[PDB]
RNA sequence: CUACCACAUCCAAGGAAGGGCAGGCUUACCCAAUCCUAAUUCAGGGAGGUAGUGACAAUAAAUAACGAUACAGGGCCCAUUCGGGUCUUGUAAUUGGAAUGAGUACAAUGUAAAUACCUUAACGAGGAACAAUUGGAGGGCAAGUCUGGUGCCAG
């Protein structure tokens, strides 16, 4: 299949792993947290065979530079964190930190996680040029400063919504 | 300087398809130069689109994440044949290295 | 596998034990007898939750699965290993939920 | 079908209310921190016990 | 309306254009020079990297190296090179081939005057106010609030609130400029520099326009400015 | 209103052609509305209105911008029969 | 095409005739693109495209957010149990302004015709609306029924 569950899908710690992570980050179910953990497991296993080799080895030098360079492009790993084992140290909470649904809240603009999830899926808030409607987007470090409502959105610089105008039309009929 | 794309212009479907991969850029400017030179389009026939879109997008769901590829480190193609000691025609005598550092 | 290589059993209902039992949905009430088609031997079969005993009558070619009890019940008969799962080629719990109907 | 609720029809609404119910349980289990003082009040409000000793013992 | 370009981290402070359909824009606090192909929607990053602990090291083996915090004013001398004005006196000429600056210049309008000993004092002992000046540590540079280039020429004019308009002639190889001199006919906070040439092919009379203000364009941010006469500075140069 | 911008304009003498790609920049409205831009190049270029054929219309996802491709000749009397069958119905 | 040898079909019974595939234990729209071809910018070609027939398996969202009042005083955790902890929680309480698409449903692109098709328009959310489930556990209730008992109990 696409995503892989762990070998046993009920533990004492696992049942509140889904409870804590979904309740604070607005996750829908176990599916996408397991998907990111699937991606992080590929990254951390790729972090292994980088690091079982030595310094001035042709494998550790080239994509070892690249692997930290890719994550500083997406903003998961910090700029000064150019260590080859800090990619082992990062956990599943920092990918969920970089999620756009949680990024909409954390920049302001939302007042809650679920109101951000509503604002994401109601085709409201744009990333620079293009307006996106996915909760999990992996907003990069460079593109994070251009998270704003779309110009064709009522919270932005457009007309008000169809029920505020209808309420304005209904009180106009009362006048 | 590397001619990077804009912030919002990279993404493909607002969602499921990835942000952008550099291989996807390299194919895109090649086919649009083919558009801008030979002045004709090309269709979306299901014989090619069964592979040229589907497993391309299924790879792009799991390899390029956040605009950056990550599945290529988990691949197992060995990187020594294209490299060793920066090229071929390397060592038979002592003179081939003698005029290299000279 | 209980008898062959299969985990299920087509079988002809012969009669209905426990229809003369007094207490409703007791273990003696629920059990019926059924003959497996491949050998003709007669085996006993639980039918759960008495309303579906009211559904099975006579030549229904029922499907039989194992019981898999996790312990001795209040008054259960030990040894009875079979439960009716599908009557006339449709699931018995769906009849108890009256989703479908018994074809004749 | 037995009469279920609107809560089970959506997982995101269910995960929110399950977490907030679990958060209030966590405040009941241990005294978690909340804020500080943006106002005036000095001490506590639920009484001070004498023989309580909520400290773990450093047994050898 | 035609097209919108996106991508800076901080506010875009200045924009410069030419005949070709491309522009360069500069964000301040991210210290980015960003060249765009507007019909192509393609960006070109330019980072700095004036490492201070190595730039002081190469001076000691051969002078207060203020780190840049913003880049304010930008213009292109030609298609292949452009100049940038930072907020630490830095005037960087950037080749379009090189991500690094092909020519780095330190403080152009010098450092700011020292704060007054009795005005930072709060105390009656004069020698403690000399210890309240801290020497070279509290000294701050003059900042490039204006930097304009005549197109396809060798000279560009820099300006600040020193009351000085400094002209810099580049080399024929386009890798280094030197200071020609100072135009001090007006004193105050210059904001924008404009040029006009007129005449024949060789015999070219010049008219230079500079806008002297009492403070910065985007805010007040001013102190101890002397002789801040608002108006237009006119310089007329011949041949 | 809309604005067109011709790029890679190139004249062709043996078949009396000239072709150019065009970027059209919609402010918001709905679409290209291709009857407008053939009128737009009619008053920007000396176009002799029915001699133009715009077919390469690919809109980028998100609206407001479309890369258009078009071809125009001169002398509209022969331009009818130098055209293939699938666009004089336009 | 001719006799020869088999095998069918048609009759007024005198002769004219005659040449298995798909299926199990779909043979429809279409000459634009691309090439070949009658003559062949004109046309032709089972050369090529789209439709049902097909989840032999997998996949991303939505299926409400956001408040304002009034009400009450208990809620929750641990442990066999006496008990021990801990804190603004619970409203089948009213109520407000949002925002949106599920859908309806002009016209404009698209592509050869089309198809999908980007889209526009005008609407479209107050809850029995645009009313999703599946599985597991624990109970309680009758002037109700049955069995065993050492009243009034046990099942």
């Amino acid at each position: 299949k696409t995503y892989s569950t762990p070998k046993r899908p009920y533990e004492s710690s696992r049942l509140d792993a889904e409870l804590k992570l979904a309740g604070e980050f607005g996750l829908k179910n176990k599916k996408e947290i397991y998907r990111i953990s699937f991606q992080l497991s590929k990254i951390r296993r790729a972090a292994r065979d980088l690091l079982t080799r030595d310094e001035k080895d042709p494998k550790r030098l080239f994509e070892g530079n690249a692997l930290i360079r890719r994550l500083v492009r997406v903003g998961v790993l910090s700029e000064d964190k150019k260590k080859l084992d800090y990619v082992l140290a990062l956990k599943v909470e920092d990918f969920l930190e970089r999620r756009l649904q949680t990024q909409v809240y954390k920049l302001g603009l939302a007042k809650s996680v679920h109101h951000a999830r509503v604002l994401i899926t109601q085709r409201h808030i744009a990333v620079g040029k293009q307006i996106v409607n996915i909760p999990s987007f992996m907003v990069r470090l460079d593109s994070e400063k251009h998270i704003d409502f779309a110009p064709t959105s009522p919270f932005g610089g457009a007309r008000p919504g169809r029920v505020a105008r209808r309420n304005a039309a209904r009180k106009a009929e009362a006048s | 300087p590397d001619w990077s794309a804009s912030i919002g212009a990279d993404i493909v479907n607002h969602g499921r398809g990835g942000i952008k991969s550099l291989r996807d850029t390299e194919k895109e400017r090649r086919v649009t130069s083919f558009e801008e030179d030979n002045f004709t389009r090309l269709n979306i026939t299901n014989k090619a689109e069964k592979r040229k879109q589907k497993q391309r997008e299924r790879n792009a769901r799991m390899n390029v994440i956040g605009g950056e590829d990550f599945g290529i480190f988990s691949s197992k193609r060995k990187l020594e044949d294209s490299t060793s000691r920066r090229g071929a025609k390397k060592t038979r005598s002592a003179w081939d290295r003698a005029q290299r550092r000279l | 596998s209980p008898f062959g290589g299969s985990s299920h059993a087509k079988g002809i209902v012969l009669e209905k034990l426990g229809i003369e039992s007094k207490q409703p949905n007791s273990a003696i009430r629920k059990c019926v007898r059924v003959q497996l088609i491949k050998n003709g031997k007669k085996v006993t079969a639980f039918v759960p939750n008495d309303g579906c005993l009211n559904f099975v009558d006579e030549n229904d070619e029922v499907l039989l699965a194992g019981f898999g009890r996790k312990g001795k019940a209040k008054g259960d008969i030990p040894g009875v290993r079979f439960k009716v799962v599908k009557v006339s080629g449709v699931s018995l719990l769906a009849l108890w939920k009256e989703k479908k109907e018994k074809p004749r | 079908t037995p009469k279920r609720n609107k809560d089970n029809r959506n997982s995101r609404v269910k995960k929110r209310k399950k977490y907030q119910k679990a958060q209030k349980k966590l405040k009941s289990v241990r005294a978690v921190y909340s804020g500080g003082q943006s106002g005036v009040y000095e001490g506590e409000k639920t009484g001070i016990k004498k023989g309580l000793t909520r400290s773990v013992k450093f047994k050898n | 309306q035609l097209e919108i370009l996106y991508g800076h981290h901080d506010i875009v402070e200045d924009i410069s254009a030419l005949a070709m359909e491309r522009c360069v824009t500069v964000g301040a606090r991210d210290r980015t020079a960003m060249l765009w192909k507007i019909p192509d929607e393609t960006r070109l990053t330019f980072r700095g990297g004036d490492e201070p602990q190595k730039l002081l090291r190469r001076w000691m083996k051969e002078p207060l190296f203020f780190c840049e915090g913003s880049i304010d004013v930008v213009s292109m001398v030609d298609d292949f090179h452009f100049i940038t004005g930072s907020d630490n006196g830095n005037i960087c000429l950037w080749s379009l081939a090189k991500k690094k600056p092909i020519f780095t210049e330190r403080i152009a309008h010098g450092i700011l005057p020292e704060p007054s000993f009795n005005d930072i004092s709060g105390e009656t002992d004069e020698e403690l106010r000399k210890r309240q000046l801290q020497g070279k540590k509290l000294l701050q540079p003059f900042w490039i609030t204006s930097l304009y280039a005549i197109p396809y020429s060798n000279v560009f004019i820099s300006g600040s609130w020193s009351g000085s308009l400094k002209v810099w002639k580049i080399s024929d190889n386009l890798r280094s400029f030197e200071l020609l001199g100072e135009l001090s006919g007006a004193k105050g906070v210059v904001t924008k520099i404009q040029v006009v040439e007129s005449g024949k092919h060789g015999k070219e009379k010049f008219r230079i326009l500079a806008s002297i203000a009492k403070e910065h364009r985007l805010g007040r941010w001013i102190a101890n400015v002397s002789g801040a006469r608002n108006g237009i500075y006119s310089a007329v140069i011949d041949q | 209103a809309v604005t067109i911008r011709t790029r890679k304009v190139i004249s062709n003498p043996l078949l009396a052609r000239k072709q150019f790609v065009v970027d059209v920049l919609h402010p918001n409205r709905a679409n290209v509305s291709k009857d407008e831009l053939r009128e737009k190049l009619a008053e920007v270029y000396k176009a002799e209105k029915d001699a133009v054929s715009v077919f390469g219309f690919r809109t980028q996802f998100g609206g407001g911008k479309s890369v258009g491709f078009g071809l125009v000749y001169n002398s509209v009397a022969e331009a009818k029969k130098f055209e293939p069958t699938y666009r004089l119905v336009r």
